[PDB]
């Protein structure tokens, strides 16, 4: 199971939002809350409108948290099955079909990062491969600088802490877009977690 | 471009036939179609009454008795979805009662095709017309106007669909398929709501290949069910189903009823095989005997006495007498007479030296038969004799009428012959001298008769015969040439002459002269009583001259360049006076002669003969022009001489006869024979029919060796041997290209001798071969001529050819010679002469050969199309290509590269069946519906434009470029074949004409009549998408401005301008014009 | 093997779209505007299935509103060097259409379908940067049997009928008039539509495992989507419109047309005929697009010569699911030419493969001789 974290309402115990993306999710079910490590109990779902205490994917809820950690969780986190739970870090590589821009992206670029829920700044540390989008030919040497249109597998850390996912392990959830000044610059798949 | 067609032949192919009461409730008619003709016959112990031309091709044909009318009333159904009732009157008119165009918008048509049929009762007529549609005609008198109503099928797939007698309510019984199998159903036409409602009855399974469906009368009533192995009768509840051995080996097509009863039925086969079929009597059994082969019967008619007229489409039409006492010869069938049938043409060629005659491939399997088709003047002979040497020949009157008496010359001699009926005797004529060459003889004025020899000129008693006055030259010596005729004789001695009169028991001399050199042909003849000019040619001089009698004035001299003047003549056609000069060399100069006035002017010259000839006044009741010479020559005239040639081996001599046993007859002398006949009255094509037994499929003419070349096609069963002796299992030599190291199809390479029409020499190509093309040449510098051949390699397991043959051949002495192969990789389509080099169609690729002195074929240049290289016609460097999917390909050779390279091109998906090069812009060819069309070559210059098309109704196989002809208005000539047997023409005319002759045209449509009420613009509109014809002119029409009466010629010309130097028209300028224009055919 | 239905129904793209049963066809002749994407060069069959992922606005705009009416839009035969002499062309219908705001972006999918061949007359340029297209539609002259005008009128009756005997038994049968035209049996039938589709369906049986039309007319447009022939031939074949005259320039190709060599370098073979199968229902060959809007006409052969590979097996957006590609190029030119397919599960057929796409072949028939 799998929900991102939209906000944190502070009602009777504590609540909270988001679209349920991974696996059903019972009534007084055992779930972790993730970047750092907190256990939680299931009280309320109140999923829509309506009560119904399990409720599966593509559904909007607002769960009602009972753990140590009551305030001090942040849009940007997500709630895991305690067993295969999610990555994190803030490291990865990326996929990165660039999209627009009035020249030239080089090495050392800051931008921010909606992940799923999150909102986090992050620098393009250096860039891999490039593509020609035409087959996917993964490009002989090494990048020095990426354009518009131009796609480019690359390097990015966040200067704070996400929790990833690599697109395909997760689709939803590594989907994510740099965004310069407003204007969307590029959509992006994540591939790998770096330590 | 601006063309003119014509009919030379009409089509000759029987579609369809029916017995009926049409002409005259106590006469019985044979109706016979004739595609787009109509001819009707009565019968007799036939006779022929009247034939006429559709604008359509006829697609059914039905007499029937609506309740309470004189006779029976026809019915014509064309391709073109053309409907009409027709009635005929007694001057004679077959009468448009009822018409209409019945075609639909939306439908596909019947694979099946068009079945038209009436109810017994005359209540409608059935045209199933397109799938899934029956269409009904109700005859009332409501429905005079095309009105129609369809009702619906369930069934698509309808093999034969019928109406059934005796039944209280219209009713349609027809057989056919679904995945289901074949079966047979009824309905009952619900005339008053339009619709089907459940019939009587319904049978399951039927034969699996049961195609026919007759419809018996009411002494039984229901019907009969035919296929491969079963006849199958069904009425109600009974079933009746023999399978006769009988009819095992082949199918059956046709058929009809013999007597109204029901009892007797033809049935035929598609292989002749003529069958009856018998009704047992209710109904208990059924009986089938054979009765012969027929020509091969596409439909049947009896008429009375045991007589039948079989219709065929391949071969010649018949008439059958058929016995009920066999003969041990075979069977019970007799034939009584051959109707010509220029039965599927396929290809032909043209020949011979002038003129020319034409020669086909015609007919096919049994029936095949080349066709010789000659455009003259046809004589009955009624008397041969063998007698040698005739110089001369008379005719006399021994008693005043009607001549009874012949006098004959040879080398100073004479002789008599007197007539009693069909029996020709010696006789001897008192006061005629029997040893001395007569030039002429005959009889004269005063009751008398003058004999004219070398020495003495003797005018004889009719009376208690004899010499009663006798004329001699002053000094003794020898007459030379001598003219005579009622009263006058002019008689000539070397270098001067004479003139006598006749008068009783004297003549009586008058005018002696001195020409300026010796005299060689005389002539006196009359335009009152007696001749006040006469007619003279030089023999130095070489000078027609017309003098005056007594005086013997000159006046005009026209000398002629030269060779000696051999005759002489003035006599007269319609109502102007001519002068004739038949030289040696064999010219004949023709004058335009006044006899008041003595003048000679408006020269024409023209040739019949490399012989001396000799020219012939006669009647039979206008005063025609026999000439003499190797081709003999009639004339006539309509106020434009016309000379036709006459069918017959040289005359020398000729005279008139008008005996007591030949009639208005023609007695001629060739050097070894005397015939007596009488002439027919204007010129016709005649055909010679050359049968084989087996399918030719090519011709050509070798002229060195005397010789047609022709490919052809028997029949045979496996073991290979054959049904019957064929034109290739019977020839004086016969080859073969392999030795011994269901059906089966052999090719020969036949030869042909051009006079006696044996086969010479049967080669037999491969196993598995096919002979597609064929050809005589002389190839590279050699002066053999050849007869090459090109095949392809025919297994059945493999879909395209992969292999054929470019087989040289040699005919030499008395045999047969195989020169030279090429393999090729392919099929040889077609093969051309082409600047000394062969030219071959191979699958998709033009390829030229050299021939080398080595005696072979090298390759010179090659090209690769597109289009599968079917067609090909050339003329100067250009090259023509044609694929059965009507695109069409100009190529240019070009010397200076040795290449060839694309001029023209042009691809319009239709079938094509052959074409033509006309000139080097324009090329005939006939796509699909019987249509013709033609392209025009004048960056974007290799397209070829369509500037014509036109609906011809014919299936065109072949075109050739000649005429029928002499020598010497139009542009160039193009006949051809056709399937339906016609032979039609093409020709170009000029801008100028084009104009006049389609003006023409709309003018004679809206004064003509058309046989159904159809509309000529549009049957001349080609068919599939539909246009109105362009670039063409229907002469078949332009020519029938003369077969109308003279009221109606000046409604046609009512308002024209007509081209000369240019004013108001007149009937007698079109007459004119409409002459010019039968004269090339 | 796997299932031959997969592949054609494009499962790549995305789960379920919203389909369209509708019809809307233009009849013949008939003087019609449609509008024409920029970017999708391709010359279309008929029949022919075509997915199309498209991006930009102006692209979007365009298509949303084509679901409303038509569905069909069209595509311009483009011979390179005609230079905006566009003249001929086809319809494409949309019988498929999912769009998703959930990645970041404006994204559309299709799935087009050709339906009538037409004639440019005359091209406008709105300003949005799609045109519009003045059309002339083309028809199709479908000729009736040979032997119909010289068909006998007696021997109509058994025109109709109920191994490759049965052939022997429809050629004396069927064309039996040919006697009376200027030619013999066995060349009508070279012309023959029932008997060249089934010389058609012999060439696609060593393709393996076969069903299809029973109208030539949908036959020859189909096959033709099978040819791998370069863009000024495949013309060629649109263009001629008679299904007989198209099934025949489609049997000359198949026959002839052995090698496959690279269109770069243009002389090193790449396959033969011998190495093309069946894969798809639709043929080997048909028409895949990959996650930037490109298509790729791309061909199913077991070996191919001359050819590297670079990177290593992906299974992202592939066409064929549970395949996986890697990309392969040209020896010699270095220029690309298809993908190197590998599988996953160990109990597939066609264990290895190459997917090929046609911008890079060149059919070419052997020697120096006919050629
Ligand atoms: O089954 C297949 C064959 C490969 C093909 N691919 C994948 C692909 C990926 C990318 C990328 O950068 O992610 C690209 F730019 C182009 C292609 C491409 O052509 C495909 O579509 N599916
Ligand atoms: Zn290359």
């Amino acid at each position: 199971i799998r929900l991102p974290i939209v906000d944190k309402y502070k009602d009777m115990g504590t609540v909270v939002l988001g679209k349920l993306e991974s696996g059903s999710i019972c009534k007084g079910q055992q779930l972790v809350m993730m970047p750092n490590k907190h256990n939680v109990e299931v009280l309320g779902i109140l999923s829509d409108d309506v009560e119904t205490d399990t409720v599966a994917p593509g559904e909007n809820l607002k769960i009602r948290l009972k753990g140590i950690e009551e305030e001090e969780i942040l849009p940007g986190f997500i709630l895991c099955d305690p067993n295969n739970l999610c990555h994190s870090g803030r490291t990865f590589d990326a996929q990165i079909v660039i999209i627009e821009h009035k020249s030239i992206i080089c090495p050392g670029y800051n931008a921010v990062l909606h992940i799923h829920t999150c909102i986090e700044e992050v620098e393009i540390t250096a860039l891999i491969c490039l593509v020609d989008k035409k087959s996917g030919e993964k490009s002989k040497t090494r990048p020095r600088f990426v354009k518009q249109d131009q796609v480019c597998i690359a390097r990015l850390r966040t200067a704070g802490t996400i929790c990833l996912e690599t697109f395909k392990d997760f689709p939803q959830m590594g989907r994510f877009t740099l965004r310069d000044e407003g204007k969307t610059i590029a959509i992006g798949k994540v591939l790998k977690l770096v330590p | 471009s601006y063309n003119y067609v014509v009919t030379a032949q009409k089509p000759t192919a029987v579609n369809g036939c029916v017995t009926g009461h049409f002409t005259s409730a106590e006469d019985l008619n044979l109706l016979i179609a004739k595609n787009t003709r109509l001819e009707i016959y009565v019968v007799t112990a036939l006779r022929p009454v009247k034939e006429v031309g559709m604008y359509g091709k006829i697609a059914v044909m039905e007499l029937f008795r609506p309740k309470g009318e004189s006779k029976d009333l026809l019915f014509i159904l064309t391709a073109k979805y053309n409907a009409c009732i027709l009635e005929y009157k007694q001057s004679i008119d077959i009468i448009t009662r009822a018409h209409g165009n019945v075609q639909d918008r939306i439908g596909r048509p019947s694979e099946t095709g068009i079945i038209g049929i009436i109810d017994p009762e005359c209540r409608m007529i059935g045209l199933r017309l397109y799938d899934g549609l029956f269409k009904v005609i109700p005859l009332d008198r409501d429905n005079k106007e095309l009105k129609a109503f369809n009702i619906r099928l369930e069934e698509l797939h309808v093999i034969d669909v019928k109406f059934l007698y005796g039944c209280q309510a219209p009713t349609i019984c027809f057989v056919y398929q679904d995945p289901q199998g074949r079966h047979v159903k009824t309905y009952e036409v619900s005339l008053r709501e339009k619709e089907f409602n459940k019939g009587p009855w319904k049978q399951e399974n039927v034969e699996a290949e049961a195609s026919m469906v007759i419809a018996v009368p009411e002494p039984f009533g229901g019907a009969i069910i035919i296929g491969q192995e079963s006849i199958t009768y069904h009425n109600g509840d009974k079933y009746l189903a023999i399978a006769p051995p009988i009819i095992k080996q082949s199918t059956i097509v046709c058929h009809n009823r013999v007597d109204p009863n029901g009892s007797r039925y033809l049935l035929g086969d598609m292989e002749g095989r003529l069958f009856m079929l018998l009704l047992e009597k209710t109904l208990k059994d059924l009986r089938v005997e054979l009765l012969g082969e027929t020509s091969i019967a596409e439909c049947l008619t009896y008429l009375d006495n045991g007589v039948v007229f079989v219709g065929s489409r391949l071969g010649d039409s018949q008439l059958v007498k058929l016995n009920v006492d066999s003969n041990e010869q075979g069977s019970y069938v007799v034939a009584m007479e051959t109707f010509t049938n220029l039965g599927p043409i396929v290809d032909m060629c043209v020949v011979d030296q002038g003129q020319g005659q034409l020669v086909t491939c015609s007919g096919a399997f049994k029936e095949g038969s080349l066709r010789i088709i000659r455009n003259g003047i046809g004589i009955h002979e009624h008397a041969s004799i063998d007698l040698p040497g005739i110089k001369g020949l008379w005719p006399l009157r021994s008693d005043p009428e009607t001549d009874d008496t012949l006098v004959l010359s040879f080398v100073g001699q004479t002789r008599v012959l007197m007539l009693n009926g069909e029996e020709v005797e010696e006789t001897e004529l008192m006061g005629f001298v029997d040893d001395q060459q007569t030039f002429f003889c005959g009889n004269v004025a005063h009751q008398q008769l003058i004999q004219i020899t070398s020495a003495s000129v003797r005018l004889v008693s009719q009376e208690p015969k004899a010499l009663v006055s006798e004329w001699k030259e002053p000094q003794a010596k020898n007459i030379s040439v001598a003219s005579c005729n009622s009263s006058q004789v002019v008689v000539a001695v070397g270098r001067a002459l004479y003139y006598l009169q006749i008068h009783p028991q004297e003549l009586r001399q008058i005018s002696h002269t001195e020409m300026e050199h010796e005299v060689a042909c005389l002539d006196i003849t009359p335009l009152n009583g007696l001749s006040p000019l006469c007619a003279i040619g030089l023999w130095t001089d070489i000078s027609a001259r017309i003098l005056k009698l007594p005086s013997f004035e000159l006046l005009h001299k026209e000398m002629l360049g030269g060779i000696i003047p051999r005759s002489i003549l003035m006599t007269t056609f319609e109502s102007s006076h001519y002068l004739l000069c038949a030289l040696g060399d064999g010219a004949l100069f023709y004058f335009g002669l006044n006899i008041e006035t003595g003048l000679l002017s408006d020269r024409k010259k023209v040739t019949l003969g490399t012989q001396p000839t000799v020219l012939r006044t006669f009647r039979s009741s206008t005063t025609n022009v026999f000439a003499c010479s190797d081709r003999p020559t009639v004339i006539y005239s309509n106020h434009k001489l016309v000379f036709s040639n006459v069918n017959l081996k040289e005359v020398n001599y000729m005279c008139p006869l008008n005996s007591d046993g030949y009639p208005d007859s023609l007695a001629l002398a060739n050097n070894s024979t005397l015939t007596i006949g009488t002439i027919d009255e204007i010129q016709k094509l005649h055909i010679r029919t050359v049968p084989l037994y087996e399918s030719p499929r090519k011709i050509c003419y070798q002229e060195v060796s005397q010789c047609f070349g022709v490919l052809s096609s028997r029949i045979e069963v496996q073991d290979t041997t054959a049904l019957r002796p064929s034109a290739s299992t019977q020839a004086l030599s016969s080859s073969v290209s392999s030795s011994k190291l269901e059906e089966v199809e052999v090719h020969n390479l036949l030869i042909i001798d051009q006079h006696t029409f044996e086969v010479l020499h049967a080669h037999q190509f491969l196993q598995n071969e096919y002979a597609l093309s064929l050809v005589s040449c002389k190839l590279g510098k050699d002066p053999n001529t050849y007869f090459i051949v090109g095949t392809a390699m025919v297994y059945p397991e493999e879909a395209e050819p992969k292999q054929g043959r470019i087989v040289v051949f040699q005919y030499s002495d008395g045999k047969l010679q195989t020169v030279a192969e090429k393999e090729v990789k392919g099929a040889v389509y077609s093969m051309v002469e082409f600047n000394g080099k062969l030219l071959a169609s191979i699958n998709s690729t033009v390829r030229l050969y050299e021939w080398t002195t080595e005696k072979e074929l090298r390759t010179e240049c090659n090209h690769y199309n597109n289009i599968m290289a079917l067609y090909l016609k050339t003329k100067g460097d250009f090259i023509l290509v044609g694929d059965l999917m009507r695109s069409v390909l100009l190529l240019a050779y070009k010397p200076m590269e040795g290449n060839f390279e694309e001029i023209a091109r042009d691809f319009n998906p239709n079938w094509m069946s052959a074409v033509e090069i006309l000139d080097d812009d324009n090329f005939l060819g006939a796509e699909n519906a019987f249509n013709l069309f033609v392209c025009q070559k004048d960056e974007e210059r290799q397209h070829l434009q369509e500037v014509g098309l036109f609906h011809l109704g014919e299936f065109v196989n072949v075109f050739c470029h000649g005429s029928l002809v002499m020598q010497n208005p139009t542009q160039g000539s193009v006949l051809f074949g056709t399937v339906n047997g016609m032979i039609g023409l093409v020709t170009s005319l000029s801008e100028s004409w084009y104009n006049l002759l389609l003006d023409m045209q709309n003018r004679l449509n809206k004064v003509i009549k058309s046989v159904g009420k159809i509309e000529h613009s549009f049957w001349r509109s080609f068919h599939t998408k539909t246009e109105p014809a362009t670039g063409f002119i229907d002469g078949d029409l332009i020519e029938s401005f003369l077969d109308i009466s003279r009221p109606k010629m000046q409604e046609v010309v009512a308002n024209l301008q007509y081209d000369d130097g240019k004013r108001e028209a007149t009937a007698d300028d079109l007459i004119k014009v409409v002459e010019e224009l039968t004269r090339i055919h | 093997n796997f299932d031959t239905s997969l592949p054609t129904s494009h499962t790549y793209l995305g789960a379920d779209m919203e389909e369209f049963h509708g019809r809307t066809l233009h009849d013949d002749d008939s003087c019609q505007v449609i509008p024409v994407l920029p970017q999708v060069m391709m010359i279309l069959i008929p029949g022919q299935t075509l997915p199309l992922q498209l991006f930009h606005p102006q692209e979007v705009s365009m298509v949303r509103n084509l679901i409303q009416k038509d569905r069909t839009f069209a595509v311009l035969a483009y011979s390179n060097v005609q230079e905006r002499e566009a003249q001929f062309g086809t319809t494409a219908e949309i019988y498929a259409y999912r769009e998703e705001q959930d990645f970041g972006i404006e994204i559309v999918k299709v799935k087009a379908i050709g339906r009538q061949r037409f004639k440019v007359l005359e091209l406008r340029t709105q300003s949005d940067g799609i045109q519009q297209a003045k059309v002339q539609i083309l028809p199709e002259c479908v000729l009736p049997s040979t032997m119909s005008a010289v068909q006998l009128e007696s021997l109509n009756k058994c025109q109709i009928f109920p191994s490759y005997k049965w052939w022997q038994k429809y050629q004396k049968r069927k064309f039996h008039c040919a006697n009376l035209t200027s030619w013999p049996r066995w060349l009508y039938s070279l012309y023959d539509a029932e008997t060249l589709m089934d010389r058609i369906k012999k060439q696609l049986r060593e393709w393996d495992e076969n069903s299809l039309p029973s109208n030539p007319i949908d036959f020859s447009y189909r096959v033709a989507a099978c040819l791998p022939i370069d863009d000024v031939l495949r013309i060629q074949l649109l263009k001629i419109g008679s299904a007989i005259q198209r099934l025949r320039c489609e049997l000359d190709i198949m026959n002839k047309c052995t090698s496959l060599c690279c269109k770069q370098c243009q002389e090193t073979e790449i396959t033969t005929k011998n190495e093309i199968f069946s894969l798809s229902l639709c043929g080997p060959m048909a028409a895949y697009v990959n996650p930037h809007g490109y298509v790729h006409e791309t061909l199913t052969v077991y070996k191919a010569c001359n050819l590297n590979l670079i990177g290593r097996p992906s299974t992202e957006h592939s066409w064929f699911p549970g395949y996986a590609w890697t990309v392969a190029q040209c020896k010699i030119c270095a220029s690309h030419i298809g993908w190197k397919f590998t599988a996953t599960k160990k109990d597939m057929s066609p264990q290895k493969f190459w997917g090929l796409t046609r911008s890079a072949l060149l059919p070419t028939i052997p020697d120096t001789e006919d050629e």
